[PDB]
Protein backbone atom coordinates (compact mmCIF):
# COMPACT_ATOMS: atom_id res chain seq x y z
CA UNK A 1 0.00 0.00 0.00
CA UNK A 2 0.91 3.67 -0.22
CA UNK A 3 0.55 6.84 1.88
CA UNK A 4 1.37 10.55 1.67
CA UNK A 5 3.82 12.45 3.81
CA UNK A 6 3.41 16.20 3.89
CA UNK A 7 5.84 18.73 5.28
CA UNK A 8 4.49 22.00 6.69
CA UNK A 9 6.14 23.96 3.84
CA UNK A 10 3.77 22.15 1.47
CA UNK A 11 6.06 19.66 -0.25
CA UNK A 12 4.33 16.29 -0.46
CA UNK A 13 5.97 12.90 -0.71
CA UNK A 14 4.42 9.56 -1.63
CA UNK A 15 5.63 6.49 0.22
CA UNK A 16 5.01 2.84 -0.56
CA UNK A 17 4.50 1.02 2.75
CA UNK A 18 3.09 -2.10 4.44
CA UNK A 19 0.82 -1.84 7.51
CA UNK A 20 3.48 -3.87 9.32
CA UNK A 21 6.07 -1.14 8.97
CA UNK A 22 7.25 0.44 12.22
CA UNK A 23 7.51 4.19 12.65
CA UNK A 24 11.26 3.67 12.34
CA UNK A 25 10.80 1.88 9.00
CA UNK A 26 8.89 4.92 7.78
CA UNK A 27 11.29 7.52 9.09
CA UNK A 28 13.98 5.53 7.23
CA UNK A 29 12.02 5.64 3.96
CA UNK A 30 11.83 9.38 4.30
CA UNK A 31 15.52 9.74 5.02
CA UNK A 32 16.01 8.03 1.67
CA UNK A 33 13.63 10.14 -0.38
CA UNK A 34 14.54 13.38 1.41
CA UNK A 35 17.81 12.88 3.27
CA UNK A 36 16.41 13.90 6.65
CA UNK A 37 17.81 12.20 9.78
CA UNK A 38 15.05 10.18 11.55
CA UNK A 39 15.99 11.90 14.79
CA UNK A 40 14.84 15.18 13.25
CA UNK A 41 11.59 13.62 12.10
CA UNK A 42 8.38 13.86 14.08
CA UNK A 43 5.54 12.17 12.24
CA UNK A 44 1.96 13.19 12.93
CA UNK A 45 -1.29 11.45 12.08
CA UNK A 46 -4.73 12.95 12.61
CA UNK A 47 -3.34 15.21 15.32
CA UNK A 48 -1.45 12.49 17.19
CA UNK A 49 2.33 12.19 17.10
CA UNK A 50 3.49 8.71 16.07
CA UNK A 51 5.49 6.88 18.73
CA UNK A 52 8.61 4.90 17.81
CA UNK A 53 8.41 1.11 17.86
CA UNK A 54 4.78 0.92 16.88
CA UNK A 55 3.41 0.15 13.45
CA UNK A 56 1.10 1.89 11.02
CA UNK A 57 -1.67 -0.56 11.79
CA UNK A 58 -1.38 0.13 15.52
CA UNK A 59 -2.61 3.56 14.50
CA UNK A 60 -5.07 2.31 11.92
CA UNK A 61 -3.29 4.16 9.18
CA UNK A 62 -4.63 2.91 5.87
CA UNK A 63 -3.87 3.36 2.17
CA UNK A 64 -3.81 6.96 0.99
CA UNK A 65 -3.59 8.26 4.56
CA UNK A 66 -1.73 11.49 5.24
CA UNK A 67 0.99 12.03 7.81
CA UNK A 68 2.60 15.38 8.44
CA UNK A 69 6.29 15.71 8.91
CA UNK A 70 7.47 18.10 11.58
CA UNK A 71 11.16 18.58 12.42
CA UNK A 72 13.13 18.99 15.65
CA UNK A 73 15.98 20.87 13.90
CA UNK B 1 -11.89 0.30 9.43
CA UNK B 2 -10.51 -2.67 11.42
CA UNK B 3 -10.55 -3.67 15.16
CA UNK B 4 -9.03 -2.64 18.51
CA UNK B 5 -6.34 -4.55 20.36
CA UNK B 6 -7.61 -7.69 22.11
CA UNK B 7 -5.88 -6.66 25.34
CA UNK B 8 -7.76 -4.96 28.19
CA UNK B 9 -7.90 -1.24 27.54
CA UNK B 10 -5.40 -0.96 24.70
CA UNK B 11 -5.39 2.23 22.62
CA UNK B 12 -4.05 0.53 19.53
CA UNK B 13 -5.45 -1.56 16.75
CA UNK B 14 -5.02 -5.28 16.53
CA UNK B 15 -4.55 -7.49 13.53
CA UNK B 16 -5.68 -11.07 12.75
CA UNK B 17 -2.14 -12.38 12.14
CA UNK B 18 -1.37 -11.29 15.68
CA UNK B 19 -4.24 -13.25 17.13
CA UNK B 20 -5.99 -9.88 17.43
CA UNK B 21 -3.28 -7.98 19.29
CA UNK B 22 -1.36 -4.87 18.46
CA UNK B 23 2.29 -5.56 17.71
CA UNK B 24 3.67 -5.06 21.21
CA UNK B 25 0.78 -6.71 23.07
CA UNK B 26 1.35 -9.61 20.70
CA UNK B 27 4.98 -9.85 21.70
CA UNK B 28 3.93 -9.69 25.35
CA UNK B 29 1.50 -12.53 24.70
CA UNK B 30 4.11 -14.54 22.84
CA UNK B 31 6.68 -14.02 25.61
CA UNK B 32 4.31 -15.41 28.24
CA UNK B 33 3.11 -18.49 26.32
ZN1 LIG C 1 -2.46 -3.56 22.60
Amino acid sequence: MQIFVKTLTGKTITLEVEPSDTIENVKAKIQDKEGIPPDQQRLIFAGKQLEDGRTLSDYNIQKESTLHLVLRL
Amino acid sequence: GTSKCRKAGCVYFGTPENKGFCTLCFIEYRENK
